[PDB]
């Protein structure tokens, strides 16, 4: 079971051109 | 004024499974700066400061973690006393 705060690692990263 | 004409709406996944995946951080380590971003040492279940993982602040879901930190960090610097 799960209940505290808890995520997977790195998440937010846009794969832009340049 | 009376109660009439309740509304109910929620949504749930399905997903009864469990395994290894997600990673629960323990208490900061250490801070440092690089190219305009500012990241913490946090330690994952499991994995040790061996591994020298750093975690950005958008990333950074427990700031009582660093609030805390500083006040030992702060005495392990000279600095002066204020109030």
């Amino acid at each position: 079971a799960r209940t505290k705060q808890t995520a997977r690692k790195s998440t937010g990263g846009k794969a832009p051109r340049y | 004024g009376s109660h009439m004409g309740k509304k109910t709406k929620r949504t749930a996944d399905s997903s009864s499974s469990e395994d290894e995946e997600e990673y629960v951080v323990e208490k900061v380590l250490d801070r440092r700066m690089v190219k305009g971003q500012v990241e913490y040492l946090l330690k994952w279940k499991g994995f040790s400061e061996e591994h020298n993982t750093w975690e950005p602040e958008k990333n950074l879901d427990c700031p009582e973690l660093i609030s805390e930190f500083m006040k030992k960090y702060k005495k392990m610097k000279e600095g002066e006393n204020n109030k």
